[PDB]
């Protein structure tokens, strides 16, 4: 492997881990320290931040060690559990994003009924269901590689990314259509149209641009195309990097969160 | 007003089972922790069990453990005690006592009339005296001794004094060896060090004749000293 | 004609007050040494409420305090252990004032329902019950204070204050002349006189035994939102939406000192004095409470980490701590 | 650690905390509305349709409403106004008929102008800066009779419009809609004949729209 | 009429207040503050021990 570039790589990934943990814990605090943030829906954000902190803190070094060291020097009795835990954490983050999107959609449409049914008990039930589905999907499978079973890989990739991606796309397309239909003083309204298009396109695009390449390229390898070469590692790294940015997308566009972060910083 | 009635006692052959209950009326029973206190046919008082206000905390004595269970049903304002494998020495007199725990509270303030039952380490409070010759119109002091200091780091010494006139249920007199229970004559006064305690009775009268018990509330199981009786030479 | 008589009096009396005015607190207290930089730190945070906290009061034991918030509930706090002793559900959720009986057996609350409710804390049933429903006022209740276990003084939007006999439930006295919503009152330590501030930009001192105003204090540019007596019961300080605090001397009938800063532009919601009276604390609409030197008229130290308007502030009888309540449903103990 | 007495006290405090949280969560479901009329406005009629603060609550389509009106509060509204700051919405009742009626105090104060000014003061308040307002223009029958045979010019001198009547109603409706500086806050207006029975429906629709708008603000789609 | 008469009557005795010298009043306030300043805990910080609030 590299002799000085390894220092550049290890340096860069430590940077990543730092940024991730920092932002996610900032959220967990703001949310836990802000009275205006005492809403049942923010439990999803808290769970997502906790999952991302766990992944960044523990899974990254083993994958940072791997590639850098160049081989699995750690206990070979750990690859079968390291890979599964990585899969579980990433799928849990994705499912948390999908559940947050679904809650937003159900709050925007059928607002009265869903507000009647926006109990913290239901919020916790959804959180536990997400974690249990994440555990179920991850329960099966001098070196360590990811699972290569075609059927298992295809099923896991499909049910862990493609379904939540489609659900998020549909819900946010519906939300965009609703906002546009309700869009029609006038300068403020037209400014608001532009603002919402943005906040949604960013949310719709960061997740896709960060995960679709890996999962696409992942299946491509599984289906047999396997054209991905080295770029897969870049796609792999783009996916984790996505977690660090994840809290920013879901918290910056909310004033109650922006003011809480400003208070915390100052 | 506030009163507790319990009736579950009777002639029970050894090794049997029985259920005891006292119905609480005239107060917010659901907001009070309840205790069961047993008195032997001859003399003495001893704590039996306790169930928290929310029924989330339960305690028992050594002998009670494994045979007695304490339950409550706030809707029906009733306190329950289940007895299994009753022993010959278990024959005694049972009281159910209300108790509310918050800052400046008066636990063990009200006691029931009790129900009789017949069949067939820990802090040692030591009321040395067992009888005190006294005459009306003269003062009298009764001392209580403890094995370990009752003075907690809080500054409260959890020492209690009860008076049980003959043929009637005991009544709270002093809680924390410095406070005076509501509706109690001012002549009573409790004071003492962290291990030794006493009382002062001024212008004693025939109405105060009875037996006094000192109990500690520092930690479970709650312990009672034997009593000190008063007479009329 | 009679109006002209009143004016000429207002004129002569003013020419007479200015006469008993040669020096100023400052000139006399220009050689005392500054208190320093008071740096109090939150020691406890009571976080049970779910809405704005509008009033609070300490018990005479200096350990228990009662706070009222718009969520229609009264909480008795054990400041030492941050435990909730009692939770009183209010019949009317619009409570804007609360008081603690000096004996500690009763707690009174009132608000936008125009009635003052008295709660019995010591009962044979071990629950808090409403003992009396003092309903004689026309406007909203603004402040309450316990003269003793059976007497309470209240202020309302009627521009009047009343003294009540709890057992009888009848106003035994009434104080009229404020020509403006009375917004606060304080009881002198001697317990025979009290003062109240009103929206008419004036505060009047009343004699409880008699029932008539004796001294009227003016020179305040806006409403008055808070009033408190000096520890010796010989002066008092007032807050206001004017963004300024002031204290007056009863025997001087005059303003003594003004506590204002150019940087500070907002109303004052509450004021309080330290045990020795050297320190004056005042809650501000700026989300923070400043501390002023009593005689030097200098902001000894700003003191607040609250998230919204500091609605109520109170110093313990032992002076050990100061509690601040804010519209963020949080109570903080500073020491 | 702590003694048995403090353990019991802490258990009691925890039970109190849990009960308080449950009560707060249960109470947060209902919607609170502030009713702000002006004298002879049709606020009494609205309340009938369904000495201090008067609270009227009702349930419509499995939704609980809490409507507060401060009518007996003759004190200065500047104080105690902040109490109803975290309120779902306001209800404002203007009498269309007021167009031709100097205030009873006969201070040459056009009934409508007093309402226009009162509405402006209420809408441009520090608090209630983001609280949507439900506006009711009742007594259409009265306005309908008066709008013919007497010009709205008396109230709005710069009428520059057809005297009768839907157009007059649009002029007054727009005149009320104006003086709303803040964006992202809509005023829902309705014409009340004093005998309609769908005002509950209109308020329910306004409240549902307000809730939807609030939920779309949390998603950051201000 | 009646209101003006009541106001004048009230002022008849609100200007009768015997008013002490302001300098002496301020001096008395300062003397009380100095005398009672020792017991004030907020003015003079107390040791961490004997502090009810940790
Ligand atoms: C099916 C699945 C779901 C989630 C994560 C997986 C993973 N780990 C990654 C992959 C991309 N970025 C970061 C971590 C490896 C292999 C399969 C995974």
């Amino acid at each position: 492997y590299s002799l000085q570039v390894t220092l550049t790589l290890v340096c860069l990934a430590g940077l990543l881990m730092l940024l991730t943990v920092f932002g996610n814990v900032l959220v967990i605090i703001a949310v836990f320290t802000s009275r205006a943030l005492k809403a049942p829906q923010n439990l999803f954000l808290v769970s997502l931040a906790s999952a991302d902190i766990l992944v960044a803190t523990l899974v990254i070094p083993f994958s940072l060690a791997n590639e850098v060291m160049g081989y699995w020097y750690f206990g070979k009795a750990w690859c079968e559990i390291y890979l599964a835990l990585d899969v579980l954490f990433c799928t849990s983050s994705i499912v948390h994003l999908c559940a947050i999107s679904l809650d937003r959609y159900w709050s925007i449409t059928q607002a009265i009924e869903y507000n009647l049914k926006r109990t913290p008990r239901r919020i916790k039930a959804i959180i536990i269901t997400v974690w249990v589905i994440s555990a179920v999907i991850s329960f099966p499978p001098p070196r360590c590689e990811i699972n290569d079973q075609k059927w298992y890989v295809i099923s896991s990739c499909i049910g862990s990314f493609f379904a939540p991606c489609l659900i998020m796309i549909l819900v946010y397309v519906r939300i965009y259509q609703i906002a546009k239909r309700r869009t029609r003083r006038w300068r403020g309204r037209q400014n608001r149209e532009k603002r919402f298009t943005f906040v949604l396109a960013v949310v719709i695009g960061v997740f896709v641009v960060c995960w679709f390449p890996f999962f696409f390229t992942y299946t491509l390898t599984a289906v047999g195309c396997s054209v991905p070469r080295t770029l897969f590692k870049f796609f792999f790294w783009f996916g984790y990097c996505n977690s660090s940015l994840n809290p920013v997308i879901y918290t910056i566009f909310n004033h109650d969160f922006r003011r809480a972060f400003k208070k915390i910083l100052c | 007003d506030v009163q507790l009635v319990e009736s579950g006692g009777g002639l029970v052959q050894p090794g049997g089972s029985r259920k005891l209950s006292c119905s609480a009326s005239g107060f917010a029973f659901s907001s009070f922790g309840m205790h069961w206190v047993r008195q032997a046919p001859e003399k003495g008082l001893e704590w039996v069990a306790y169930i928290s206000s929310g029924s989330g905390t339960i305690y028992y004595a050594d002998t009670v453990k494994g045979r007695f269970t304490i339950s409550r049903d706030d809707p029906k304002n009733t306190l329950f005690l289940q007895m299994t494998s009753l022993r010959s020495e278990d024959t005694a007199m049972y009281y159910c006592v209300r108790s509310i725990y918050y800052y400046g509270s008066s636990p063990f303030d009200f006691w029931g009339q009790g129900t009789t039952l017949t069949v067939s380490s820990d802090i040692v409070m030591t009321q040395a005296t067992s009888s005190v010759p006294v005459t009306p119109g003269e003062s009298v002091s009764i001392s209580c001794r403890s094995s370990k200091s009752l003075l907690h780091s809080n500054g409260n010494t959890y020492l209690y004094w009860f008076l049980q006139r003959p043929g009637q249920s005991p009544q709270l007199l002093i809680y924390r060896m410095s406070n005076l229970a509501s509706g109690v004559p001012d002549r009573f006064s409790g004071s003492g060090s962290g291990t030794a305690f006493t009382l002062t009775i001024s212008r004693l009268e025939a109405e105060d004749v009875g037996v006094y018990y000192c109990m500690q509330h520092l930690e479970y199981p709650l312990t009672f000293g034997a009593g000190t009786k008063l007479e009329l030479k | 004609q009679l109006r002209q008589e009143a004016e000429q009096l207002k004129n002569q009396i003013r020419d007479a007050r200015k006469a008993c005015a040669d020096a100023t607190l400052s000139q006399i207290t220009n050689n005392i040494d500054p208190v320093g930089r008071i740096q109090m730190r939150t020691r406890r945070t009571l976080r049970g409420h779910l809405a704005k906290i509008y009033a609070m009061h300490w018990g005479t034991d200096s350990r228990l305090l009662v706070s009222a918030s718009q969520d229609g509930k009264l909480i008795i706090w054990d400041s030492y252990t941050t435990n909730k002793v009692h939770a009183i559900p209010l019949r009317s959720s619009w409570v804007m004032t609360c008081a603690y009986a000096p004996s500690g057996n009763y707690v009174a609350c009132g608000g936008l329902d125009n009635i003052c409710s008295i709660y019995n804390l010591k009962t044979r049933e071990g629950n808090v019950r409403v003992s009396r429903e003092l309903a004689g006022h026309t406007g909203y209740l603004s402040c309450c204070r316990f003269l003793d276990d059976n007497q309470i003084v209240t202020s309302s939007g009627d521009t009047t204050c009343a003294l009540w006999d709890i057992e009888t439930g009848q106003q035994t006295t009434t104080f009229t002349g404020h020509t403006g919503d009375v917004m606060s009152l304080s009881l002198a330590p001697d317990t025979r006189l009290f003062v109240s501030g009103a929206c008419d930009a004036s505060a009047k001192l009343w004699d409880v035994r008699e029932g008539m105003c004796r001294q009227t204090f003016t020179g305040h540019e806006s409403d008055i939102n808070a009033i408190c007596f000096f520890p010796n019961g010989n002066a008092f300080a007032t807050g206001s939406d004017d963004a300024t605090c002031r204290l007056f001397d009863l025997r001087a009938d005059q303003e003594l000192m003004t506590y204002s800063h150019d940087n500070i532009i907002c109303g004052i919601t509450s004021v309080s004095f330290s045990k020795s009276g050297r320190l004056l604390l005042a809650g501000y609409d700026d989300f923070n409470c400043n501390v002023w030197d009593a005689l030097k008229a200098d902001r000894a130290g700003v003191l607040a980490g609250h998230d919204n308007r500091v609605s109520c502030l109170g110093v313990t009888d032992d002076g050990m701590a100061v509690a601040t309540g804010s519209w963020d449903s949080f109570l903080k103990i500073w020491n | 650690t702590l003694s048995a007495e403090e353990r019991a006290a802490l258990e009691r405090s925890k039970a109190i905390e849990k009960n308080l949280k449950e009560d707060g969560i249960s109470a947060a479901k209902d919607v609170k509305l502030l009713l702000l009329g002006a004298g002879e406005s049709g606020k009494s009629t609205i309340v009938k349709q369904m000495t201090g603060i008067v609270e009227t609550h009702f349930t419509f389509k499995n939704l609980h409403f809490r409507l507060f009106d401060v009518g007996g509060q003759r004190s200065e509204r500047k104080k105690w106004i902040h109490c109803f700051e975290d309120v779902t919405a306001i209800i404002f009742c203007v009498a269309l008929s007021g167009y031709d009626q100097v205030l009873h105090e006969d201070e040459t104060t056009n009934r409508m102008h007093e309402s226009l000014m009162l509405f402006d003061s209420i809408c441009n308040n520090k608090f209630f800066i983001d609280t949507s307002i439900i506006l009711f223009l009742n007594k259409k029958d009265l306005f309908g009779e008066k709008i013919k045979k007497s010009p709205l010019t008396i109230c709005f001198p710069e009428y520059t419009g057809p005297n009768t009547y839907e157009d007059a109603a649009a002029y007054i409706q727009a005149q009320f809609e104006s003086k709303n500086r803040s964006p992202n806050k809509e005023i829902y207006c309705h014409m009340t004949c004093a005998t309609d029975t769908n005002n509950i429906q209109v308020v329910f629709d306004a409240v549902t729209d307000i809730i939807i708008a609030n939920n779309l603000r949390g998603c950051g789609l201000y | 009429i009646a209101q003006a008469r009541k106001l004048v009557e009230q002022l008849k005795m609100e200007a009768n207040i015997d008013r002490i010298k302001v300098s002496k009043a301020a001096a008395d306030l300062m003397a009380y503050c100095e005398a009672h300043a020792k017991e004030d805990p907020l003015l003079t910080p107390v040791p961490a021990s004997e502090n009810p609030f940790r």
